[PDB]
């Protein structure tokens, strides 16, 4: 039986145990974390992080597995974010608790940056004169893309073309007319990260002035080509491949976390994984689960 | 100076700050124009979550940036 350890609940943690299955799943990651604490070896986050993800990327050994991961709570709750051990919280905002201490941990360097890490670039060019104001490279660690409204089937490809396409800016300072004025503002993508987190954003703004939880399934498929979305014209294919879902199921205040996740070879078969409950899942059952966090992996 | 917000429909609003500003006070400005009360925001910039408390100038965000607005999912 290809299946993972399982993760206790202690307290409405689910959202730190489907982002843990979710990132056990990424090969690269994992082999990153390796690598920058193989120098521990000539406290700290990377160590106690490791610790939980090289046990969930193999198969469990033993039979039924359960494991406690409030030991990376702590010290996170310790140093990096405070929160309590019981209420509900957002495992794209730990996901990013992550990110920070890990970049935090390497700044204190022949190691390369973790493999999330990537750069967009932002053009803007003034509609009354004509002069494109010089580029701006940010680094993202995810992609935080806004649900669009009938809008027939709904995909992912959909989300990000809106994410790259470009809109009108009005009243900013062009230097050339000195000025405000009205400018066309795009966002592309500069360096791709080896390992890819996309975050659809399931929660927008009511008219009324209250959050609203988008419900509507997004299309997303196993492959991915990430070549429409560059900055640059360089000749290098960016072809991406599915290593897990997490999924939010419930409204804005309550809800629950779910990861689907390919099993580890010791392949093409899944997982759900439900905190301390691992079954097998066929990858229709993925493909229809209603996406959250996506974890892509270059190939 | 003058620096983006990419809101949570993907438009991209501007905004009048000083580099002292508080991100809670950017945050306020933000409910002026979209009425998120500044509790439910998250900043994200170079990857970095905004922690209230900070300026602008510890997180050496400059003229023409672009920060990203999201909502918190507990779950
Ligand atoms: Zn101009």
């Amino acid at each position: 039986k290809g299946l993972v350890p399982g993760l206790v609940n202690l307290g409405n943690t689910c959202f730190m145990n489907s982002l843990l299955q979710g990132l056990s799943a990424c090969p690269a990651f994992i082999r990153w974390l390796e690598e920058f604490t193989s120098q521990y070896s000539r406290q700290y986050l990377s160590l106690t992080l490791l610790h939980l993800l090289k046990a969930l990327s193999c198969q469990e050994v033993t039979d039924d597995e359960v494991l406690d991961a409030s030991c990376l709570l702590d010290v996170l709750r310790m140093y990096r974010w405070q929160i309590s051990s019981f209420e509900e919280q957002d495992a794209h905002e730990l996901f990013h608790v992550i990110t920070s201490s890990l970049e935090d941990e390497r700044d204190r360097h022949w190691k390369s940056q973790h493999p999330f890490h990537g750069r967009l670039t932002s053009n803007m060019v003034c509609k009354h004169c004509e002069h494109q104001s010089p580029v701006r490279f940010d680094t993202f660690d995810s992609l935080s893309l806004s649900i669009p409204a009938w809008g027939h089937p709904l995909t992912l490809d959909h989300c990000l073309h809106h994410f790259i396409s470009s809109e009108s800016v009005r009243d900013v300072v062009c230097d050339n007319c000195t000025k405000r004025t009205t400018f066309v503002k795009q966002l592309k993508l500069g360096k791709l990260p080896q390992c890819l987190c996309i975050h659809l954003q399931r929660l927008s703004w009511s008219s009324h002035g209250t959050p609203l939880k988008r419900h509507e399934h997004v299309q997303f498929n196993e492959d991915l080509d990430m070549d429409e979305y560059k900055y640059h014209s360089n000749a290098s294919t960016y072809l991406f491949r599915l290593m897990a879902v997490v999924v939010h199921h419930g409204d804005m205040h309550s809800g629950h976390f779910v990861t689907y996740r390919r099993s580890p070879p010791s392949s093409n078969q899944w997982l759900w994984v439900s905190d301390d409950t691992v079954r097998k899942a066929s990858l229709q059952e993925v493909l229809s689960s209603s996406a959250y966090l996506l974890f892509y992996e270059r190939v | 100076m003058q620096i983006f917000v990419k809101t949570l429909t993907g438009k991209t609003i501007t905004l009048e700050v000083e580099p002292s500003d508080t991100i809670e006070n950017v945050k306020a400005k933000i409910q002026d124009k979209e009425g998120i009360p500044p509790d439910q925001q998250r900043l994200i910039f170079a990857g970095k979550q905004l922690e209230d408390g900070r300026t602008l100038s510890d997180y050496n965000i400059q003229k023409e940036s672009t920060l990203h607005l999201v909502l918190r999912l507990r779950g």
